């Protein structure tokens, strides 16, 4: 396939976008 | 200071298992004061 | 029966009540009662405790005036509102939490009266921020530790969450008494004016501080800093040297450079700027 | 025929009582299992484990024997294992409409009137749990006991088989006495309300009841009514994927942690399977902020309700939650894992779980137990080595004296999960069509809850799904189908006990026939047979097989 | 016109994926030290 390669591309943008601001927040977690 | 500190957090890496103490010395725990606690 | 799921619901006044009648008589097991409304089979909402005065001196438990109770009980009935007695207490001062064969007699006097009150044992030196510890407890028939059955049916995962100490393990633990899981009733309108009161400045940051002695109190600083950092001009030198494992054990009877600079580099600092901008803004605002 | 069409698909019981043929034909389990955990003697869990163990590998089979075999051991523990002893008859009998009442004709409340109101109490739980999503003469019937009875001692089994057989119906007559039921002012009657009024009301939406729920839900002082409800307002929105977000910012808004943590399920369910970033953000923002340790459990746990679909992230987001500081963010994690890839057997998710049994705390050792049976049902050796890994492992930490009764719970629990109906039944949140199961979906949400309610987790009977396939050639009439499979036929392997006191690939296969759905694609069509199957074969369930 | 039009989406994203993966890399193991100073 051709067409999957780039929406399931950026799928795991939209997925990988949250785990920064997640470990962003028990950055600040475990130190409090 | 702040360029120190950026291009310098690489170091931890590798090692990656910090255990409690142990499981079986845990379970030895257990029965020596399961020991102190019947006597 | 009862499930060990019980889940005590006390009060956000008493356990300062606990703390301080346990604290001001702390090394005498000191005691006094419980007050609040009893709801269901499973749980209690014990809101009020006041404290009784001992009988002599002693450590032990004393006994209960139930004169003194009697008046003491009407006191709030014909001045705030009428409550109900549930529990008790005492105090295990510095000791752990358990019950002793004293307190197992005055608790099977109060079990006799009504069958669901509570025994509760607070220790004010172990606490010190997040180790409260109080763990309620109520006697266990030792008939059915004759009979060998099991009581209590657990239908809840939520009596075995907390693991039992080992010294009242060595006590009656689980052949005369068990443990209640117990959490805590508060609100905002406590919590804010809790909060918002305890550690309060009141105008003292828009102050100079001491301002002859505080370029005095830099300079008292930076000039034994100076061989402080002739000492990180010694401790450096002994690196492509034997292991720092060595050089953690060596370390232990001299002092070093490196962390006490670093302390003092921050206290300086900070000691600096607070003083700067707080010194600048007062020529804005003042005139 | 045409007429008879709407009996025929609508009824739908030529796939009711034809599973229970496949059910009452296909049977392979063992004694000598319950003969290995019938040891462990004590007053303690462990009579409600076995018996709710057995009802977990005998689903709807109809097999009274390992009860069958006593009555003192059975009826040993008293006043609630009981209530779990008439509890775990209806799935045994499940999907049965003859031998439901006929059978606990010892078991009406009316016949023997003994000092437990529970053994005769909770029957309609079962039969509740037989004829789940079967309204007929279980709602009047199961209602008009109801209308004039005792407390909720049968109160709890007639309101809950009763919102279960009216699951997801919308029906203001069962909602009359669910009124009245929520407004007993009653603490016991909390799991008996709030459960069944969103069961009836599932999907529903009905605003004017969301108003009456969480309108109750903010006055009482018992907890137990603040955790039916808790469950049911949950229950009464799904599959909505914007049309709550006020709500649950109002719950999460809330200073109630049981609330907020009703809140969290609401949006569990509001996003099944959906893969949002909408919910993902606060939702997982929830699961770190937040002090009160349930709403962790709830806000991590609801992650594989809402990432079933892909089964690859989650363990590519928990395994990092795995190593928390606190037991309950380590437990629901696990329990994430348990519920997001269970239907297939994750090497990777093994390999998370295998140090999850390793941790100084009790109750996440259970959990992962119970994660470790759901990964690995209808698993025999050849999808992953660790299935008899760990068969010695739950023999292990069941005969050990020194473990705890919770320690061994999730074992005791984790085999008659994972030796469910013979190996013919399986868990499926998730049709071929892309659709999701939603009985079973409910099945495992409520499955969770046995935390505050042990026989709370018996209702798991609406996830055990079939792999079988049915060859049909008339309405009735069974054809003598026999065809083969072409690749390796070790997939083919069996449980095979022990009962201690040249490789052929044509698997001969009959109409009931059970096959593995990774075993769907190696299967051979039958082109030399009369029987030449019209549809081609890639699901399994039932089918025309056209007779050539 | 899917060559010069589809396939140039492709050689942008991974742009991103190389050094947002990186920095999430760097970031939790940054969690994961101070994990373990917790814990033990
Ligand atoms: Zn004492």
């Amino acid at each position: 396939d051709l067409y999957s390669r780039y929406k399931k591309l950026q799928q795991e943008l939209e997925f990988l976008e949250v785990q920064e601001e997640y470990i962003k927040d028990e950055q600040k977690n475990l130190k409090k | 200071h702040n360029m120190s500190v950026k291009a310098m957090r690489f170091p931890p890496k590798s090692y990656n298992k910090d255990l409690e103490s142990a499981e079986e010395r845990r379970e030895r725990e257990q029965q020596d004061l399961e020991f102190a606690k019947e006597m | 029966a009862v499930d060990t799921a019980e889940q005590v619901y006390i009060s956000s006044l008493a356990l300062l009540k606990m703390l301080k009648h346990g604290r001001a008589g702390v090394p005498m097991e000191v005691m006094g009662l419980m007050l609040g409304e009893f709801v269901d089979d499973y749980t209690v909402r014990v809101i009020d405790v006041f404290a009784m005065p001992q009988s002599g001196t002693g450590v032990s438990v004393e006994a209960v005036d139930p004169v003194f109770q009697a008046k003491m009980l009407d006191m709030l009935k014909q001045t705030g509102r009428p409550e109900m007695v549930v529990g008790w207490y005492h105090s295990h001062p510095g000791f752990g939490c358990w019950l002793s064969g004293v307190d197992i007699n005055t608790q099977q006097s109060f079990e006799a009266l009504s069958e669901r009150a509570v025994a509760v044992v607070v220790d004010p030196i172990q606490s010190v921020k997040g180790k409260v510890v109080i763990d309620a407890f109520r006697l266990i028939n030792a008939n059915m530790m004759v009979l060998g059955h099991e009581p209590r049916q657990t239908t809840s995962n939520l009596g075995h969450l907390n693991k039992p100490s080992i010294q009242a393990l060595i006590h009656g633990l689980n052949r005369h008494y068990y443990s209640i899981t117990i959490n805590y009733r508060k609100n905002e309108l406590e919590q804010k004016m809790l909060l918002n009161l305890h550690k309060k400045s009141w105008m003292e940051g828009l102050t100079l501080q001491d301002y002859s002695e505080h370029c005095k109190h830099n300079e008292s600083v930076v000039k034994e800093m100076l061989e402080l950092a002739k000492n990180y001009n010694k401790a450096v030198e002994e690196e492509d040297k034997m292991t720092p494992e060595q050089l953690a054990i060596k370390n232990v009877g001299k002092q070093d450079p490196k962390r006490h600079l670093e302390e003092h580099v921050d206290v300086l600092m900070t000691s600096n700027i607070v003083q700067c901008l707080a010194a600048m803004l007062d020529t804005v605002v003042f005139k | 025929d045409q007429t008879l069409k709407m009996i025929k698909i609508l009824s739908g019981e030529m796939a009711i009582e034809l599973h229970l043929q496949f059910l009452i034909r296909n049977n392979n389990t063992d004694l000598m299992i319950l003969k290995n955990t019938k040891d462990a003697v004590r007053n303690s869990v462990c009579h409600t484990a076995t018996v709710i163990a057995n009802s977990f590998m005998h689903c709807g089979t109809t097999s009274d024997q390992f009860l069958r075999d006593n009555l003192e051991w059975l009826a040993r523990a008293t006043n609630w294992a009981k209530f779990t002893a008439t509890a775990s008859l209806g799935v045994i009998h499940k999907g049965h409409e003859k031998e439901a009442l006929q059978l606990m004709a010892t078991y009406l409340p009316k016949d023997t009137s003994p000092g437990s109101a529970y053994q005769e109490g909770g029957g309609l739980y079962a039969l509740g749990l037989i004829h789940a999503n079967h309204g007929g003469d279980i709602i009047d019937y199961l209602l008009n006991q109801l209308k004039n009875a005792s407390n909720d001692i049968v109160r709890h089994g007639g309101s809950l088989g009763l919102g279960l057989a009216a699951m997801g119906t919308a029906r203001q007559d069962v909602y009359d006495l669910l009124k009245t039921n929520l407004y007993q002012d009653d603490a016991v009657t909390g799991e008996a309300a709030g459960l069944a009024l969103g069961l009836v009301m599932l999907g529903s939406k009905n605003a004017q009841a969301i108003e009456d729920m969480v309108g109750y839900a903010q006055e009482t002082q018992h907890e137990k009514i603040l955790r039916g409800l808790a469950v049911g307002i949950a229950l009464v929105m799904y599959g909505r994927m914007e049309e709550a977000d006020a709500l649950i910012e109002s719950l999460c808004r809330d200073k109630d942690p049981i609330l907020r943590r009703s809140g969290m399920y609401t949006v569990a369910m509001a996003y099944c399977g959906s893969g949002n970033n909408k919910a993902i953000r606060r939702l997982l923002h929830v699961a770190v902020s937040d002090v009160n340790d349930d709403v962790r459990r709830a806000a991590v746990e609801s992650l594989g309700f809402i990432l079933f679909r892909t089964p690859e992230q989650c363990p590519s987001v928990v395994s990092l939650l795995s190593e928390s500081y606190n037991p309950h963010v380590r437990y629901g994690a696990a329990m994430a894992l348990g519920i997001c890839c269970a239907g297939t057997g994750n090497k990777e998710a093994i390999n998370l779980l295998e140090p999850m049994t390793n941790d100084p705390v009790n109750y996440v050792r259970q959990g992962a137990l119970i994660a470790s049976a759901l990964i690995m049902i209808q698993q025999t050796e050849i999808t992953c080595p660790k299935v008899n890994q760990f068969r010695q492992l739950y023999s292990k930490v069941i005969n050990d004296k020194h473990d705890d009764v919770m320690a061994k719970f999730g074992a005791i629990l984790a085999q008659g999960i994972l030796d469910a109906g013979g190996h013919n039944v399986t868990i499926s949140l998730q049709s071929r069509t892309g659709h999701t199961h939603m009985p079973s979906v409910v099945g495992v949400l409520v499955f969770t809850q046995f935390w505050f309610w042990f026989p709370l987790s018996h209702f798991l009977s609406l996830a055990y799904t079939p792999t079988c396939v049915i060859g049909l050639n008339k309405d009735l009439k069974m054809p003598k189908v026999q065809y083969k499979s072409n690749c390796k036929p070790s997939t083919f392997a069996y449980p095979a006990p022990l009962e201690v006191p040249p490789e052929p690939n044509f698997q001969l296969l009959d109409n009931p026939a059970r096959v593995m759905p990774a075993q769907l694609k190696v299967l051979t069509m039958p082109e030399t047979c009369r029987y030449q199957p019209f549809k081609p074969l890639s699901i399994g369930g039932i089918i025309i097989l056209k007779d050539t | 016109g899917l060559r010069q039009y589809y396939l140039s989406k492709i050689e942008e994203l991974q742009l991103i994926v190389n050094d947002k993966s990186q920095n999430l890399r760097r970031l939790q193991a940054q969690r994961n030290e101070l994990n373990a100073k917790v814990r033990l």
